[PDB]
C-alpha cells in the first residue's frame, strides 16, 4: 500500500539547521484531502507531533515548535521536507513521517514511516577506548567507553564466540559508551584466551582487547 | 496548552479484557484516535474516530467514549498486544495532540537476576577516571541498583543501559559508577546492591581494592 | 643449526588433536667420504602419505536415551549430513566427521584412539562398520568400500653417493643429502622401499639387502629436544596450545617432518620437507608474504603454519623473540660520557704546586 | 598523548655532560573558545638559541708542577691547538675545547659549572679571561672579544586566535597551537618578547602588558614525569647513560624541547620543535630512513638523536618495546583445541540407556 | 738495488699442486753466473733450501724435496716459477725467493724477497665463533675460535678502544683461533659496556659480542 | 744427509763480543756463509765466503774459520743484533744446506707476569666443548703454564699463542684448555700455574664452577 521514507542527516550539531525529507508512494499529495505529517519521539519519551502539510500548501505546526520548524511540499517529486532551525540537544529523537487519512474529518495518521533517528550532539568524531571487564559459569566483558559517532561493532574472539551487547547511554560528556559481555565455561578462564574485537568505523579505530582474570 | 490524560502503566490479567481511559477537554465533540506502538516499532493505529478499526486490527480491540473521556478496550488480551498505547485528538491549540502514552503490561513468569560486578581496569585507573560495572541478567519483572563505596550510599552519579525482552526467555542491564582515581584509591568497600521480586534477599557482591 | 627451517612442500592438512602432537626428530647424519655421485632416478612417497596413510571416516551414534545404531541407516545419514536437508530434523542418529584413522601397512588394520585397543581389523565387504569405545556409537568410512591407496608415489631424480662400490646416501630432487644409514625396508604397494629418516620412504631400482622395519614402529644442543618436550607437557596439562608453544614442535634441521597449524579452533597437521633458511629475509621478502615452495603462502584468517601468523605483517615466533632480544640489547648498551675536569661539583683540589691528574701529555 | 613525538626542526648540536640533562616539560594547554583566527606575521627565536645563548670558550691551564697561566700566552696556544703544529711539543699550557658557557639575558654574565659561583661577570676589553674552580686554570672565549649575538631570530607567519577583543593563542608556521597563557616578557636584543612554553620566545607586533620573567629562571599520565625522573636518577648514580634511558628525556607532547644524542663518547643536546606522530610509519617509511624535516635524517655512526639508532634498520626504543609486547602477546594467545568425544583416554561411560553429554541437538 | 717478489696462492689444499712465482728486478737471469733460489721456513722452524735455477736452465734441487718440486725459468719476463706437487700440510711455511750472488764460487744468497706465506690446509672457509672472556685494573677479552681462512679483524668498542690481540694457532681441527684482550678501568666494569667487533672477511661473518662480568 | 751444527741459543753480555761456531764436514775446503734473521724479517747476509762482509754490515760482525768449524764473532754486541743466525754451505749432498739456527740472546730487565684466567663462556658450555684461558702479560724473560683441573695436573692437551717484544717494554701469551662439557661439569678446582724469574713464588689463580 502506502510507504514513507524519511531521509536526511543522521547527525547535526547544536545551533545548526536540520532538514529532513519524507518521500512517499502509496498516495497523492496532489489530492483534495490528504496531508503528510512529522511526529517525533525523543528516545523513551512520548510521541510529539511536529508539523503537517496539506494538499493546498497549508502547513499546520505544533505550537511548541512553530518558531523553528519550516515544512514544505513538492508533490512533483512525491516529497515533503521538514526544516528545523537552531537545533537543540533535546531534539534528539526519532522523526517519524506519517500520512494523514483524507476521508476522515478530524486528523489522524494511518500510515507511518519507520522513522529516522536524529541525534543532535556536539562532539568531533572520536574513536572508542576499549577497557576489559574481567572475571558454575563466570562472565567477562569489554567496556567500550567515550566513542562519539554510534554505532560500535564489538566482536568476540573474531565473532567465533556465540553467547549480550548492550546499548549506549549518552555520557556526561556528549560521548557514548556501550558494553558487551559473554558467559564462558568457568574452566576456560586462564586456559582459553578471550579477546574482544571493537571497531568504531566513524574514526576507523579498530581495537582488540585481551580480557582475562587477575 | 491543551492536554488529555491517559494513565501510564495499566496492568492486565492475560486472557481477560483491559480498558485504558483517555480524557481531555471536550472530547465529547472532537473525535479521538488510538495508537499501539510496539517496542522499537513505529506506531500502528488500532482504532480511529472513537470506535472504528483499521482493515486489519482484530475485533478484540475496540474503542468507545462517554462524556469527555474516551477509552479503548482490548478484550481477550494476548501477550503480544502489550505495548505503548497513545491516544490522540485535534485541538484549537494544535492540530494533533497525543496523550503521553499508556504502557499496557501483561504478566505472569517471575525470574531472578544474576549479579556480576566488574572493577575498573588498571587501564582506566591510569586515566584518572575509574569505572565500576554491575551487570544483571535474566530477571523479570524488570524494575533498583545502589552503590556502596566504603559501605556508603552513592546516588546521583551513575548511568544505566539495558537490552529488551530476550527472543526466548523475556527477561540484561548494566550499571556504571564513575569515581575519580583519588576517589578510588580512598575507599575500600565496593559493592552493588540489587532489588527484585524473585529475590528473597537484597543481593550484593562486594570487592576491595586488591 | 640453521637459523630457521621452512617447508619446501606441504601436504594436505588433516584434523588432529593435542594428543597426536609429538616433538620433532632433529637428527642429522653426515656421510664421510661418500663422494662418488652418480645421476639416478627413483621413487618417493607423495607428500601427504609420508607420515601415514590417513583414511577418513565418521562417527554415527544413537539416541531417542541411547541405542546401538545400524550402519546403512547411519550411512544414510552421512549422505544426508553431506547436505543437511532431512538431517537436522532428527529416533535419531548423530554423525561427526571427519574421523581420520590411519592405515596399518602390515595388517591393513585401522588405528585411531576411538577404537577398542586403538585398532580396527579393517572394513571389508562383510564388516562395514568399526566399533568404538562407546557402546551405542560406531564408525564407518567416507567410502562405502575403502581401498588401499596405491597411487601414493612421486617420481624423483637425485644424485646418489658411494664411498666405495657400495653406496651410502643420495641428494633428493630438492637438493638435500639423505643418508641411507639407519633405514629399514618397508613394503608399500608390493614394492620394498626404505624408510630413511623421519619415515622418508624411497624405493630404489638397485637392491641391497637390508634390515626390516618392525611391525611396532610401522605407523607414524640436544637440549632442544628437552626444550620441546617441556612445551608438549606444558600443552597437555592445560589441554591448550599457544602459537608460541606451537613453534617448538618444528623440525629444527632440514628433511622430512610434520608441520602443525590450527584453523577455527581445530588442530591440524601435515607432511613437510624442511629446507634450511640461511637468512630471515629469504622467507619474508614482502610485507605479508611468506615464501614457501617459491610462491607466497596463503593464510587462513591470518594464520600460516608452525605458529607463523599475520597489523598486516608476517611475524615469526622465533624471529620476533630474537629481534626483541637483539634490539633490546643495543638499546640497553651503556657508556660513561666524557665530563670536563673542572665541571664536577665535588672535585677536591689538592693545594700546592702538585699538578692534578689530568694526564693528557 | 601521541604515539611518538619527532622533531620538525633541530638546532646545532652542543657538547654537554650528564648534569646538563633534565626531564622534559610535557605540559599542554588548550584554549577554549579561542576561535577568531586572524592571519599575522611575527618573530621567533632561531632554533639553536631558544633554550639558551651558548658561547664557546676554552680551558687554558698551566704546568711545568702547576702555575697560574697568562691569557695572551694561552690565547697563543688556542690558535696553535687550532692546527697543533708547535702545540704538542709542550713550561706548558694545556688547552681544552670547547667550553660551552651560557649567556645570561640580564647581566650578560656567563654561566658554566666551571666558574666560581657558576657565573662569570663577562669578558670585556679589560677582562679577557674568566677564572675557574681550579686556581692554575683559566677560561677564555673562542672570540678574542665576544659580542652579544643579535642575529638570532626568524621571521614567521601564523594565525592568531582571540576568544574576544583580547587574543589568547596562535598557530605557529609549523601549524601547532601555542597558548599565550603562562608567558612572561623577556627582553632579547632590545625587543620585549614573550617566553611562551618551554622558552618558546616570540615577539608580536601587538603589545599587551604582561608579567615579566624573573631573573632566576632566565637561562635555560603525569606518571611519565616520574617515570622520567627515575631515569635521570638512574643515570646520575651510575654517571652512565643508555639509549634506553635516553629515550625517556624526550618531550612527549608537541612544542619546544631539547633533544639529546651522543657522539664518540660525547654527550650532546640541541633545540627542537616537536611534532606529534600519529603512526610509526610516517617517520620510518624506508629501511634506514628517519623522516624529520621532510627529508631523511643523517646518522653519526649509526646513531640518530633521542635514542634512535641504526642491521641497517632504523629501530626506535619506544617502537621496539611496543612491537615486542604487541607481538609477544599474540604469540602467547591460547585456545582449547577441539577434541572428539570418543578420542579421550579417560572418558568414563555411564552404563545404561542414559545418553551421554554430547549436546549437539 | 735488487728486488724479488713472490706471488702465488696464499692457500692450497693437501694433495693439490702448488705453484709460486718470484719476479725480480735488479739483476740479469740472462747473465753467465747468476741463479734464483727458493728457501722455505716453516713457521718458527729453521730455514730450508728448496730449489735453485741458474742462467743455463740448470735446476738445482734440495734432495729431500726433489721428487715434488719443479723449478722453471723465463728470463724474458724476469720470472722464476716454483712448482710443488702433492702438497702436504707440513709444507706450510714462508717461501722466500732469493738471488744467488754470481761472482762468488760457492753459492750464497745476497738478495731475499720478503717471502710469501704458504698455508696448506683442508678446511672449507668457515666463519668464526666469537665467545666472551669476561672479568686496580681488571681485563676482559674476546675468544674468536674455529675461524679457518686467517686473518680475523677484532675491533673493540668500534676501535674506539685503544689499549693485545694475539696470533692464531692451528687447532686440532685444521681451524684457527685468536684472542684479543683489553685492560680497562676496574670501575667501568658494569658501567661502561664493552663489545668486540669481529670480522672474518673470508665468510664475511661479522659478529659483535658483549663482554661483561657475571 | 750432510749436516753442519751450530748451537741453539747463545747468550751474550751486552756490549761484549759474542762467538757462534758452525761446524760440518770439510768446512775447511768449502766456504761458509752467515745469515742474520730478525724476528719476522727475511734473512740478511752478514758475512760470506768465510770472512767477507756485505757493503753495509758493520765491522763489528766478523767471521773466521779454523779447521772444519767456522764461526762468526759479533764484537761489541748491541741489543738489536739479537736474532736468529744461520750458517750455510754448499755440499755434494745438496747445493745449499743451512745449519738449524742459533738464537743470540742479549739480556739484562727482569720482569714479572700478571695472570688472568677466563672460564669457558655459557655460550661454549652450550656447544659441549668448554675452553679455559690463561693470559699473562708484561714478563721478561719469556719462558711454564700448568693446568689444575680438580687439583690434578693436565698435560698434552693445551695450545699456546704469544705476541713478541713490545714496541716499548720488550716483555703477552695465551694458554688454552679444552675439556668436554662432561669433563667441565665433573671437576671443580680450575687453576692456572705459572713460573717465571721475577716470580718469587709459582703464581696460580683458581676458580670453581660457580
Ligand atoms: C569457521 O570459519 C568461518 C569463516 O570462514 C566462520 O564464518 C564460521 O562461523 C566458523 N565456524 C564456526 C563453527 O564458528
Ligand atoms: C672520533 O670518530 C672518528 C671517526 O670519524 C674516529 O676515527 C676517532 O678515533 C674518534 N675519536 C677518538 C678520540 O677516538
Amino acid at each position: 500500500q502506502i510507504t514513507l521514507k524519511e531521509t536526511g542527516p543522521t547527525l547535526v550539531k547544536p545551533t545548526q539547521t536540520l532538514t529532513l525529507t519524507c518521500t512517499f508512494s502509496g498516495f497523492s499529495l496532489s489530492t483534495s484531502g490528504v496531508g503528510v505529517g512529522w511526529i517525533r519521539q525523543p528516545p523513551g519519551k512520548a510521541l510529539e507531533w511536529v508539523t503537517l502539510i496539506y494538499w493546498d500548501d497549508d502547513k499546520r505546526y505544533s505550537p511548541s515548535l512553530e518558531n523553528r520548524v519550516t515544512i514544505r511540499k513538492d508533490t512533483s517529486k512525491n516529497q515533503v521536507a521538514l526544516t528545523m532551525t537552531n537545533m537543540d540537544p533535546l531534539d534528539t529523537g526519532t522523526y517519524y513521517c506519517a500520512h494523514r487519512q483524507h476521508i476522515s474529518s478530524f486528523p489522524w495518521f494511518d500510515s507511518w514511516g519507520q522513522g529516522t533517528l536524529v541525534t543532535v550532539s556536539s562532539a568531533s568524531t572520536k574513536g572508542p577506548s576499549v577497557f576489559p571487564l574481567a572475571p558454575g559459569t563466570a562472565a567477562l566483558g569489554c567496556l567500550v567507553k567515550d566513542y562519539f559517532p554510534e554505532p560500535v561493532t564489538v566482536s568476540w574472539n573474531s565473532g567465533a564466540l556465540t553467547s549480550h551487547t548492550f546499548p549506549a547511554v549518552l555520557q556526561s560528556s556528549g560521548l557514548y559508551s556501550l558494553s558487551s559481555v559473554v558467559t564462558v565455561p568457568s574452566s576456560s578462564l586462564g586456559t582459553q584466551t578471550y579477546i574482544c574485537n571493537v571497531n568504531h568505523k566513524p574514526s576507523n579505530t579498530k581495537v582488540d582487547k585481551k580480557v582475562e582474570p587477575k | 496548552s491543551y492536554v488529555l490524560t491517559q494513565p501510564p502503566s495499566v496492568s492486565v490479567a492475560p486472557g481477560k479484557t483491559a480498558r485504558i481511559n483517555c480524557g481531555g477537554n471536550n472530547i465529547e465533540y472532537r473525535s479521538v484516535h488510538w495508537y499501539q506502538q510496539k517496542s522499537g516499532q513505529a506506531p500502528v493505529a488500532v482504532i480511529y474516530d472513537n470506535s472504528d478499526r483499521p482493515s486489519g486490527i482484530p475485533e478484540r480491540f475496540s474503542g468507545s467514549k462517554s462524556g469527555n473521556t474516551a477509552t479503548l478496550t482490548i478484550s481477550r488480551v494476548e501477550a503480544g498486544d502489550e505495548a505503548d498505547y497513545y491516544c490522540q485528538v485535534w485541538d484549537i491549540s494544535s492540530d494533533v495532540v497525543f496523550g503521553g502514552g499508556t504502557k499496557l503490561t501483561v504478566l505472569g513468569p517471575k525470574a531472578a537476576p544474576s549479579v556480576f560486578i566488574f572493577p575498573p581496569s588498571d587501564e582506566q585507573l591510569k586515566s584518572g577516571t575509574a569505572s565500576v560495572v554491575c551487570l544483571l541478567n535474566n530477571f523479570y519483572p524488570r524494575e533498583k541498583v545502589q552503590w556502596k563505596v566504603d559501605n556508603a550510599l552513592q546516588s546521583g552519579n551513575s548511568q544505566e543501559s539495558v537490552t529488551e525482552q530476550d527472543s526466548k526467555d523475556s527477561t540484561s542491564l548494566s550499571s556504571t559508577l564513575t569515581l575519580s582515581k583519588a576517589d578510588y584509591e580512598k575507599h575500600k568497600v565496593y559493592a552493588c546492591e540489587v532489588t527484585h521480586q524473585g529475590l528473597s534477599s537484597p543481593v550484593t557482591k562486594s570487592f576491595n581494592r586488591g | 643449526f640453521p637459523i630457521y627451517t621452512i617447508p619446501d612442500e606441504l601436504g594436505p592438512w588433516s584434523p588432529i588433536d593435542i594428543h597426536h602432537l609429538s616433538c620433532p626428530n632433529n637428527l642429522v647424519v653426515e656421510d664421510e667420504g661418500c663422494t662418488n655421485l652418480s645421476e639416478f632416478s627413483y621413487m618417493e612417497l607423495k607428500v601427504g602419505y609420508i607420515s601415514a596413510i590417513k583414511v577418513n571416516g565418521f562417527t554415527c551414534t544413537g539416541v531417542v536415551k541411547h541405542f546401538r545404531p545400524t550402519p546403512d541407516a547411519c550411512r544414510a545419514a552421512y549422505n544426508w549430513k553431506m547436505a543437511g536437508d532431512p538431517r537436522y530434523e532428527e529416533e535419531s542418529l548423530i554423525i561427526i566427521s571427519p574421523s581420520v584413522t590411519d592405515l596399518d601397512p602390515y595388517d591393513k588394520s585401522l588405528h585411531s584412539r576411538v577404537f577398542p585397543g586403538g585398532k580396527c581389523s579393517g572394513i571389508t565387504v562383510s564388516s562395514t562398520y568399526c566399533s568404538t569405545n562407546h557402546d551405542y556409537t560406531i564408525w564407518m568410512p567416507e567410502n562405502p568400500r575403502p581401498r588401499t591407496p596405491c597411487d601414493i608415489f612421486t617420481n624423483s631424480r637425485g644424485k646418489r653417493a658411494s664411498n666405495g662400490n657400495k653406496t651410502c646416501g643420495f641428494v633428493d630432487e630438492r637438493g638435500l643429502y639423505k643418508s641411507l644409514k639407519g633405514a629399514c625396508r618397508l613394503k608399500l604397494c608390493g614394492v620394498l622401499g626404505l624408510r630413511l629418516m623421519d619415515g622418508t620412504w624411497v624405493a630404489m631400482q638397485t637392491s641391497d639387502e637390508t634390515k626390516w622395519c618392525p611391525p611396532d614402529q610401522l605407523v607414524n644442543l640436544v637440549k632442544k629436544r628437552e626444550e620441546c618436550l617441556d612445551a608438549l607437557e606444558s600443552i597437555m596439562t592445560t589441554k591448550s596450545v599457544s602459537f608460541r608453544r606451537l613453534s617448538h614442535l618444528r623440525k629444527l634441521v632440514p628433511g622430512f617432518g610434520k608441520a602443525y597449524t590450527i584453523f577455527n579452533k581445530t588442530l591440524m597437521e601435515a607432511d613437510a620437507h624442511y629446507k634450511s633458511v640461511r637468512t630471515w629475509n629469504e622467507i619474508i621478502p614482502s610485507k605479508g608474504c611468506l615464501k614457501v615452495g617459491g610462491r607466497c603462502h596463503p593464510h587462513v584468517n591470518g594464520v600460516f603454519f608452525n605458529g607463523i601468523i599475520l597489523d598486516d605483517h608476517v611475524l615469526i615466533p622465533e624471529m620476533q623473540s630474537s629481534l626483541l632480544q637483539q634490539h633490546m640489547e643495543l638499546l640497553k648498551s651503556s657508556v660513561i660520557p666524557l665530563m670536563h675536569p673542572l665541571a664536577d661539583p665535588s672535585t677536591v683540589f689538592k693545594e700546592g704546586d702538585e699538578a692534578e691528574d689530568f694526564v693528557e701529555v
